C-alpha cells in the first residue's frame, strides 16, 4: 500500500505539474493581454483629447 | 538627528515637489559623498514619487506609455539612483547608499515601476506578506 | 544654421530656415555646458526636425544655435579603439585622452546585402568544451547568454575575447547597452585584471573595445550605443577582414531603450508594451551581425526574459534572431563545475549533422542523452537508494557523472586569481574526447580524474598523479599539538593586543566648504535681465 501510494501521488505531482504549466501559460496570456487592453483604453482616452 | 537630513514633501504638497524631493535629498546627500564622507540615502516611497511624476507628464499631455507613465519613467529613476557610487581614492573616496522603497501590489515584482527599479538598483530586499504574520519579523523573504 | 524651438523632455525640435538635415542625422547644439548631440527623427513640416538627445536637455533655452554635422553620429573606429571606453557619440570616458582614430564611421548604415552574405553556416569555434560540443556558435551568429549573477558570466565574456582573439585574431567589441555603472567599472577593472585591456604604452595590445551607454543616460543614448559597439566591430569586420567578437549586454536593454524613444515621440505602442516598430528596431541590429565575404561579427548577447515569459514579444522578436543559447546555471556552478553552462537547457541551430558532420553530432547528442538520462533518476536514487537500481543504470550514473565533471574548464583570464592555467580545447580533441568517455574507454580513471582540464590527454596524467598521491601519504602523519596553549591566550591579554583607533566628538565636516548665505527673498530676472527682487504687488 505504502509503495502504491509513493507510486500514486508520483503522477499526482506530474498531473499537478502539466496542469501548473498549461495554467502558467494562459495566465501569461491574461498578463499580456491586460496591459494591452489597458494600454488600448489610455490611447484611447488621450488621442479624444488631442 | 545628529547625523539625519530629512526632506519630507508629504501628500498635501504639489506633485512637482513629490517629484523633486528625492532629487533634493540627493542633492543634499551627494555633499557628503562629494568631501570623502559617506552618505545614507533613503527614498521612502520612490512608488509615489512615480505617481507623482505621472501626474505632472499627464497633465502636460506628454504621451502616456505603460499604465499610464510616460517614456522616461525609467530614466527618471535610473538618473536618480545613479548617483549612489561609491567613488574613488582620487575623489575623495566617498560614498553614497541608496535604499529605494518600492510598495508592491499584492507581491507582484512584475509591475512596471518595480520591474524599473529591480533592473536600477543592485540588489533587492523583498519583504514577504506571508512571512510577517508567521511571527518572522523582519519579513524578509 | 538651426534653431531650437521646443524642448519637451528628452526630446528637442529644431526649427532650420535653410534646408533640413537627413533623418538620423546628428546635430550639435552651439552653446552649452556638455557636448549635446541631438538625432533627428523626423521631419515634423513647417521646417522643423524633431530630434532626441543623447544627453540631458536641463538647460536649454528655444533659439538655441543648433550645427547639423550633416551625417549621423559619427565615431571613431579602428585598432586605436581597443582598450578605450567610448560613450555613444564617441568620446572617450575612461579619462587616458582622445582616441586614435583610423576612421570616423558613421553609426547608421544598411544591413550587408544579399550578395554579399555568407551561405556556408560553419561554426566558431571557442575553445571552451561545453560550448563547442554541444552548443557550438555560428560564425556571424547570434548568441543569447542566459546568465547573471554569481555564475562566472564575466569570466566566460573575457574567455570569448581571449580565445577568438588568441585563435581566430579577430577583436571583440563589448556595447554595454544601459548597464549600471559600478557594474561596467568591475568590468572594466576585471578586464585590466585578466589582461584582455592593456593600459598605457602597451595599449595596442588590448582585445577588447567597450563602449558603454550608461543607465543614467537618456533613452536616446541608450537606444544607440549597441550601433556605436556595431560600427566599431563592423570596421574590424569590413576593413580589417576580421572575426570579430560583439557583445550586445542585456538586448532586452535595447528593446526598452528603443521602446521608451518610441514612447516619447508620441507613437502608439503595440502589443504588450512595446513600440509598433519593435521587429524592425531588433532587426536593424542584428541584421548588421553577419558574416560578409570579408569577415564576420559573431555576436553574444545577453537575454533578460520579462516576466520569466518566453512569449512575451521582445524576447520572442529576439529568439527569431538567435542561432544558439548559453543557459548559464547556478545548480552547475553549485557542483563547482566552471562554466557553468547548463549542458542539456542549451541550445545551437549549428547542432545537426548538415553543418557539423555526423561524427559531432552524435557524439553530442549521445552526451545530452547520457546527461538527460542521469538527470530523470535522480528522484529515483535520492528516493529508493543510490546502488538501488540496475548496474546499467549506475553505468550511465557513473558516465554522466564524469562527463558532468569533463565539461568544466580551467580559464586563461582565470588563472591570475586561481592558479591553474587556462587549457585551450580544440574542436576535434573534443569530440575524439568525448566520445572516448561516451563508449567507456575511461569507465576505469576516477571522476576526480574529469576536472578542470584540457583534453583527454590529461585526465589521464589527472588519474596519474593522483595515484603517485597514494605512495605520498605515509611522508608524515597528522595532529594539532598544544591543546591549550599553543597560540591561544588569555582573553585579557587579546583584549590587551588590539590597538586603540582615535574617536573624536567633533566630526568636523567644515573642511573644504564655502559656506554662502542663502537670501530669503525671491530673487527674479527683470526684462533687462538682471537680478531683482519681486515686484511687491500682484
Amino acid at each position: 500500500e505504502h509503495a502504491s501510494r509513493m507510486s500514486a501521488m508520483e503522477n499526482s505531482t506530474k498531473s499537478a505539474g502539466e496542469m501548473l504549466g498549461k495554467l502558467t501559460l494562459d495566465y501569461n496570456r491574461k498578463r499580456q493581454a491586460t496591459i494591452t487592453t489597458e494600454l488600448i483604453e489610455i490611447i484611447a482616452g488621450a488621442s479624444a483629447l488631442m | 538627528m545628529r547625523y539625519t537630513i530629512m526632506v519630507s514633501a508629504t501628500a498635501s504638497d504639489a506633485a512637482p515637489l513629490q517629484f523633486l524631493a528625492p532629487y533634493s535629498g540627493c542633492a543634499m546627500a551627494e555633499y557628503f559623498r562629494d568631501t570623502g564622507k559617506h552618505g545614507l540615502i533613503i527614498y521612502d516611497d520612490l512608488s509615489k514619487q512615480s505617481v507623482a511624476y505621472r501626474q505632472m507628464s499627464l497633465l502636460l499631455r506628454r504621451p502616456p506609455g505603460r499604465e499610464a507613465f510616460p517614456g522616461d519613467v525609467f530614466y527618471l529613476h535610473s538618473r536618480l539612483l545613479e548617483r549612489a557610487a561609491k567613488l574613488s581614492k582620487e575623489l575623495g573616496g566617498g560614498s553614497l547608499t541608496a535604499f529605494p522603497v518600492i510598495e508592491t501590489q499584492a507581491g507582484d515584482v512584475s509591475a512596471y515601476i518595480a520591474t524599473n527599479v529591480i533592473s536600477i538598483t543592485d540588489g533587492q530586499i523583498f519583504l514577504e506578506t506571508e512571512l510577517f504574520y508567521k511571527g518572522i519579523r523582519p519579513a524578509l523573504n | 544654421a538651426g534653431y531650437v524651438s521646443q524642448v519637451i523632455g528628452p526630446v528637442v525640435d529644431v526649427r532650420f530656415d535653410g534646408e533640413l538635415p537627413s533623418i538620423l542625422s546628428s546635430l550639435e547644439v552651439e552653446g552649452h555646458s556638455v557636448r549635446l548631440v541631438l538625432e533627428v527623427a523626423q521631419h515634423m513640416g513647417d521646417n522643423t526636425v524633431r530630434c532626441i538627445a543623447m544627453d540631458s536637455t536641463d538647460g536649454l533655452v528655444r533659439g538655441q544655435k543648433v550645427v547639423d554635422t550633416g551625417s549621423p553620429i559619427k565615431v571613431p573606429v579602428g585598432r586605436g579603439t581597443l582598450g578605450r571606453i567610448m560613450n555613444v557619440i564617441g568620446e572617450p570616458v575612461d579619462e587616458q585622452g582622445p582616441i586614435d582614430a583610423a576612421d570616423i564611421w558613421s553609426i547608421h548604415r544598411e544591413a550587408p546585402e544579399f550578395t554579399e552574405q555568407s551561405t556556408e553556416q560553419e561554426i566558431l569555434v571557442t575553445g571552451i568544451k561545453v560550448v563547442d560540443l554541444l552548443a557550438p556558435y555560428q560564425r556571424g551568429g547570434k548568441i543569447g547568454l542566459f546568465g547573471g549573477a554569481g555564475v562566472g558570466k564575466t569570466v566566460l565574456i573575457m574567455e570569448l575575447i581571449n580565445n577568438v582573439a588568441k585563435a581566430h585574431g579577430g577583436f571583440s567589441v563589448f556595447a554595454g547597452v544601459g548597464e549600471r555603472t559600478r557594474e561596467g567599472n568591475d568590468l572594466y577593472r576585471e578586464m585590466i585584471e585578466s589582461g584582455v585591456i592593456k593600459l598605457g604604452a602597451e595599449r595596442g595590445n588590448s582585445k577588447c573595445t567597450l563602449v558603454y551607454g550608461q543607465m543614467n543616460e537618456p533613452p536616446g543614448a541608450r537606444a544607440r550605443v549597441a550601433l556605436t559597439g556595431l560600427t566599431v566591430a563592423e570596421y574590424f569586420r569590413d576593413i580589417e577582414g576580421q572575426d570579430v567578437l560583439l557583445f550586445v549586454d542585456n538586448i532586452f536593454r535595447f528593446t526598452q531603450a528603443n521602446s521608451e524613444v518610441s514612447a516619447l515621440l508620441g507613437r502608439i505602442p503595440s502589443a504588450v508594451g512595446y513600440q509598433p516598430t519593435l521587429a524592425t528596431d531588433l532587426g536593424g541590429l542584428q541584421e548588421r551581425i553577419t558574416t560578409t565575404t570579408k569577415g564576420s561579427i559573431t555576436s553574444v548577447q545577453a537575454v533578460y526574459v520579462p516576466a520569466d515569459d518566453l512569449t512575451d514579444p521582445a524576447p520572442a522578436t529576439t529568439f527569431a534572431h538567435l542561432d544558439a543559447t548559453t543557459v548559464l546555471s547556478r545548480s552547475i556552478a553549485e557542483l563547482g563545475i566552471y562554466p557553468a553552462v547548463d549542458p542539456l537547457d542549451s541550445t545551437s541551430r549549428m547542432l545537426n549533422p548538415n553543418v557539423i558532420g555526423a561524427e559531432h553530432y552524435n557524439v553530442a547528442r549521445g552526451v545530452q542523452k547520457v546527461l538527460q538520462d542521469y538527470k530523470n533518476l535522480q528522484d529515483i536514487i535520492a528516493i529508493l537508494g543510490m546502488d538501488e537500481l540496475s548496474e546499467e543504470d549506475k553505468l550511465t550514473v557513473a558516465r554522466a557523472r564524469k562527463i558532468q565533471r569533463f565539461l568544466s574548464q580551467p580559464f586563461q583570464v582565470a588563472e591570475v586569481f586561481t592558479g591553474t592555467p587556462g587549457k585551450y580545447v580544440d574542436l576535434a580533441d573534443t569530440i575524439s574526447g568525448f566520445q572516448g568517455v561516451l563508449t567507456g574507454k575511461y569507465d576505469d580513471l576516477p571522476e576526480m580524474a574529469f576536472y578542470m582540464v584540457g583534453d583527454i590527454k590529461e585526465v589521464k596524467e589527472k588519474a596519474d598523479k593522483m595515484a603517485k598521491d597514494i605512495a605520498s601519504r605515509k611522508e608524515a602523519d597528522n595532529k594539532k599539538v598544544s591543546e591549550e596553549l599553543k597560540d591561544i591566550p588569555s582573553l585579557d591579554k587579546l583584549v590587551s593586543e588590539i590597538k586603540e583607533v582615535v574617536i573624536e566628538e567633533d566630526d568636523g565636516l567644515e573642511e573644504d566648504f564655502k559656506a554662502e548665505a542663502l537670501s530669503s527673498e525671491t530673487v527674479v530676472l527683470n526684462e533687462e535681465g538682471k537680478s531683482v527682487p519681486l515686484p511687491k504687488k500682484n
